[PDB]
């Protein structure tokens, strides 16, 4: 075992080698720093002026938002105004995907799905869901899906300017009038669904069959002919 | 005429089982103290 | 060289609340 | 915020002792990481050889030459550094 | 979030989207907590690889749940709605 | 009672050191070769 | 009982710093304590110049003499023990 | 796993240099003992008055006399040798 | 800048060693040209035999001349110069 | 010897119990919380 043993002391000998210097990373570089650092880091990082660092920092969030208590300290940090911001931002529509991608993280626990309503990010949803893109509209629609669980979320989709849930289904029948797209159509559909379970639904019930006039729009769906989770 | 050696310094790190990042690899040995003087 | 001693007492670095 | 369990050095080479802890706090996730941070920095400028030490529970026995010696607080870590 | 530790030459470079595999694979480990991890990873590697290039084996996973050697059936079926299932 | 198996550091550990070896440019192919390999 | 997690030194040498320790560990319960016992049985067994760190939670980055590093645990406690 | 660098040497004499660096890397780990082992071997068996060198990163000028050189990276340790 | 870690050297030869290696290094930064600037001084100054090793990391067995042997951190870099 | 966050121990059987606990309040609705939450507790603590 000659060379296994030269072997053994040349890496010992590699090993205490006195490294230079930590040489500098860039600055389109992010990392967590030591324990709570990182939260304050990150909502800094969020408005940041170089463009790479903001969507990096976007991923980073979204690395961020899984654990229960990396949420909370998180959206007490105020990362929400930040994420709806950048949503809102029309110049590149990848950013835009990752923004809606990091909502439907935020918005699973409680907190997340509150302080989304109370910064009007059901409203910056209800804009994105008319983006020009593809992929955005289904984070979009993912994203306003699982805020609707609560019923808190369900009565602020209800009274949210004048028509949300009218433009809503109104969407849902003009993509599935042009083209056979039923994903975004099924996931409507279901967000839809789920605002009529609010417990005081008068005024959600009153809203769609009144002026949105659903129910004939719903028998023209129900034709075996349209793809079955629609028909569901 | 006479001979010295010589030799630099060198450094090590040593970063402990951290409940978060880490998984460090296990190359170590172990030992029975005994009696000390 | 002069010494010097330090040491991580209990509850000062970890405020609880 | 820095609060200075024991020092003896000038206050302006305290001050940079601070500053680069907070800089290895800010970009360095491992605690080795900050330790070798802080340690190489101070090499680079202050005087050759230094030693840190970066933790949550410990306290250390050193022979420190005199005029270079920290043991501070630096968010919920403690920082000891020394020249040997 | 970036790895990056501070002595590390440039001569290992990580590629991206690596984070994103290992953790799609590494949740799918979690979830299914098999018994004999070396095959059960190559046909997962397998079955994500067909699918990117171009839904056999989730169809093959409910069917033999529907029922109540069996690498050589999926294998089978990955390399193939009638005319599929007269060929395999 | 949701763990990691036994087993799977060490195997990832393996795993994530070839391919930073290897350097490929299709990970899943190549998890496809690789644990094929190493069944046999 | 003792694991050597990082050693440069010879075998006798690290034999005697795990005696040390362990003979350190029935007399002190306070850490401080232990790296103060280390530290003169080693400055006055040894060249006189020696550094002790104890703890459970520490990581560090520490230029040492060649031939004189250890850094190994005792129970649950780490020690690292170095020399300038 | 010797690679030659550089040298101006007798090709038999390069393969003794390279026999006794290998069982000088099996010998000891420690750095100049490893030199000391190549310098003794090459006053005992050749003429006297060697200059050894077994390092990992370093940069030197040294003036020999004629036919008597080698630099060689065994393993990755880079090894020099030459003669008053 | 310059501790004198082991010199066996006159000291008006000492502190001329040090002056001209902090020229070498307001010189020139490779390890190479620093320990060919030095020797080559050296050279010019004294017996012309001399041998200069400059890096980081290295450990050597050499055989100089008595009361000509130098080998010293000025900074990080370390140089060790001496005349056969 | 606590040093760290996650040391913190959160029992298995507290959030359970939390739950009934805030189940009696919201069928009570009460406004001398305090005084029925001592009730409560020390009847529970009696009869187990």
């Amino acid at each position: 075992d000659s060379q296994a043993r030269i072997q053994a002391n040349l890496r010992h000998i590699q090993a205490f080698e006195a490294k230079p210097n930590p040489k500098a990373l860039p600055e389109t570089a992010v990392t967590r720093g030591f324990e709570k650092v990182a939260f304050p880091k990150l909502v800094r990082e969020l408005t940041c002026d170089n463009a790479v660092v903001r969507k990096k920092s976007l991923l980073a969030a979204r690395e961020l938002l899984s654990s229960p208590v990396n949420h909370v300290q998180c959206v007490a940090a105020g990362a929400t105004p930040a994420i709806v911001a950048l949503l809102q931002d029309q110049t590149d529509d990848e950013t835009r995907y990752y923004a809606a991608g990091t909502l439907k993280l935020l918005a699973a626990k409680e907190v997340g799905a509150r302080d989304l309503a109370q910064h009007s990010g059901l409203d910056a949803l209800a804009a994105a869901l008319e983006d020009p893109s593809e992929g955005v509209r289904d984070e979009a629609y993912g994203a306003l899906i699982e805020a609707a669980r609560f019923d808190s979320t369900r009565r602020a989709l209800e009274a949210c300017g004048s028509g949300a849930v009218l433009p809503r289904l109104m969407e849902l029948a003009l993509l599935e009038a042009q083209g056979g797209a039923a994903g975004r159509a099924q996931q409507g559909l279901v967000l839809l669904f789920t605002c009529t379970q609010a417990r005081h639904n008068a005024g959600i019930l009153s809203q769609l069959v009144d002026v949105a006039q659903a129910i004939p729009h719903l028998a023209g769906l129900l034709k075996p002919e349209l793809p079955m989770p629609v028909r569901h | 005429i006479k001979q010295h050696s010589q030799q630099t310094v060198r450094e090590q790190a040593t970063q402990m089982a951290r409940p978060g990042v880490l998984l460090d690899n296990d190359y170590d040995k172990e030992v029975t103290p005994g009696r000390y003087q | 060289g002069t010494d010097a001693i330090t040491q991580i007492e209990n509850g000062d670095l970890f405020d609880f609340d | 915020k820095a609060v200075i369990k024991n020092a003896d050095m000038s206050e302006e080479m305290q001050a940079d002792a601070v500053d680069c802890a907070t800089q290895a706090l800010e970009k360095y996730n491992i605690e080795k990481d900050i330790a070798a941070y802080i340690k190489k920095e101070f090499d680079r400028k202050h005087n050759p050889t230094w030693h840190c030490i970066v933790g949550r529970n410990f306290g250390s026995y050193v022979t420190h030459e005199t005029k270079h010696f920290i043991y501070f607080y630096l968010g919920q870590v403690a920082i000891l550094l020394f020249k040997s | 979030m970036d790895v990056e530790p501070i002595f590390c030459a440039e001569q290992i470079v990580i590629p991206h989207n690596l984070a994103d595999i290992l953790k799609a694979y590494t949740k799918e480990v979690i979830r299914r907590q098999p018994t004999d991890l070396i095959a059960f990873s190559a046909k997962y590697f397998t079955n994500l690889a067909n699918v990117a290039s171009g839904a056999p084996a989730k169809e093959q996973l409910r069917q033999v749940y529907t029922r109540g050697t069996l690498t050589e059936s999926q294998v089978t079926g990955l390399c193939q709605a009638d005319a599929v299932v007269a060929k395999v | 009672p949701i763990t990691i198996p036994g087993d799977f550091p060490a195997i990832l550990k393996a795993f994530t050191r070839e391919i930073l070896r290897a350097q490929p440019s299709n990970i899943y192919e190549f998890g496809a070769r690789y644990f094929s390999g190493l069944q046999g």
